[PDB]
C-alpha cells in the first residue's frame, strides 16, 4: 500500500510498483505502469496497520484543474 | 499461480494472499489488516 496522507491507499485492480525512483500501479499481468491517482487506488484506514507500506505522493486528478480557475 | 501458467515470477506471499483474497470477493485491505491474525490462524490449523 501507500501513504499519503495519513491515509493507505490500495490498488483497485493492479499492484504498486517501482522502477528504482518512483512508484506506479500497473495491471498484474502486463507491466502497463501509470501515475497513481486517486483512480487507481481506494482509501481504508490509516498509515500504522500494514505491515510494508511506504511513504509516496498520489496525484489528485480533480486538484490541478481547479487550482487552474483560482490561479 | 504464475509457475503453472509460465515462468515463474516472484511475489511477496503476502500479496499474493491479497490476490487470493480478492479472488474469493474480499477486498485485499481486510488481509493487509488482519494479517497477523491471519498467520496465526494459519499456523494453528497446520499444527492441528
Ligand atoms: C522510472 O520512471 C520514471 C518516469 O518518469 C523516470 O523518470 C523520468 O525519466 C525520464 C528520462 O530521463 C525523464 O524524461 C525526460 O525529462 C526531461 C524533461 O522532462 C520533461 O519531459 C519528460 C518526458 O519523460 C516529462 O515526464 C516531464 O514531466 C517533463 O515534461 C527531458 O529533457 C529528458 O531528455 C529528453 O529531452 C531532451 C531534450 O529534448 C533530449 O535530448 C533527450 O534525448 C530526451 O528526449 C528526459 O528524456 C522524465 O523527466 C522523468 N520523469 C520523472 C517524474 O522523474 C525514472 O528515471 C525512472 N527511474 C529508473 C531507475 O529507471
Ligand atoms: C475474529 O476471530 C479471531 C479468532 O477467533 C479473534 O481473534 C482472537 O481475539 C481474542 C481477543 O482479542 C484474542 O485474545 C487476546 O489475546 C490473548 C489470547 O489468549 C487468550 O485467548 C482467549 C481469547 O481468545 C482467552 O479466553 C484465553 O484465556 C487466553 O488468555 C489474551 O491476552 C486475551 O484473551 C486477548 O483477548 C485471541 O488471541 C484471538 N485469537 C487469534 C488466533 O488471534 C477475533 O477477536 C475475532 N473478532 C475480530 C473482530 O477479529
Ligand atoms: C511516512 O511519512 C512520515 C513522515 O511524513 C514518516 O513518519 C515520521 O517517522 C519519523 C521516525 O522515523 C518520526 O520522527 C520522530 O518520531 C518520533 C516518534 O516518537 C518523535 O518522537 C520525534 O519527535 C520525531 O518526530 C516523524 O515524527 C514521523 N512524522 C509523522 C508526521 O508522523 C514515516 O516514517 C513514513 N513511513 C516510512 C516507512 O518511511
Ligand atoms: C523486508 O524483509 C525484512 C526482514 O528481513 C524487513 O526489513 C528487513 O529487516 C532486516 C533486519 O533489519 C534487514 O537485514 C533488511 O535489510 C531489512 N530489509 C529487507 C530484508 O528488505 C522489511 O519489513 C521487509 N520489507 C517489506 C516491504 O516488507
Amino acid at each position: 500500500a501507500i501513504c499519503h496522507d495519513g491515509k493507505a491507499h490500495f490498488p483497485r485492480e493492479g499492484v504498486f510498483v517501482s522502477n528504482g525512483t518512483h512508484w506506479f500501479v500497473t495491471q498484474r499481468n502486463f507491466y502497463e505502469p501509470q501515475i497513481i491517482t486517486t483512480d487507481n487506488t481506494f482509501v481504508s484506514g490509516n498509515c500504522d496497520v500494514v505491515i510494508g507500506i511506504v511513504n509516496n505522493t498520489v496525484y489528485d486528478p480533480l486538484q490541478p484543474e481547479l487550482d487552474s480557475f483560482k490561479e | 499461480w504464475t509457475f503453472g501458467a509460465g515462468a515463474a515470477l516472484q511475489i511477496p506471499f503476502a500479496m499474493q494472499m491479497a490476490y487470493r483474497f480478492n479472488g474469493i470477493g474480499v477486498t485485499q485491505n481486510v488481509l493487509y489488516e488482519n494479517q497477523k491474525l491471519i498467520a496465526n490462524q494459519f499456523n494453528s490449523a497446520i499444527g492441528k
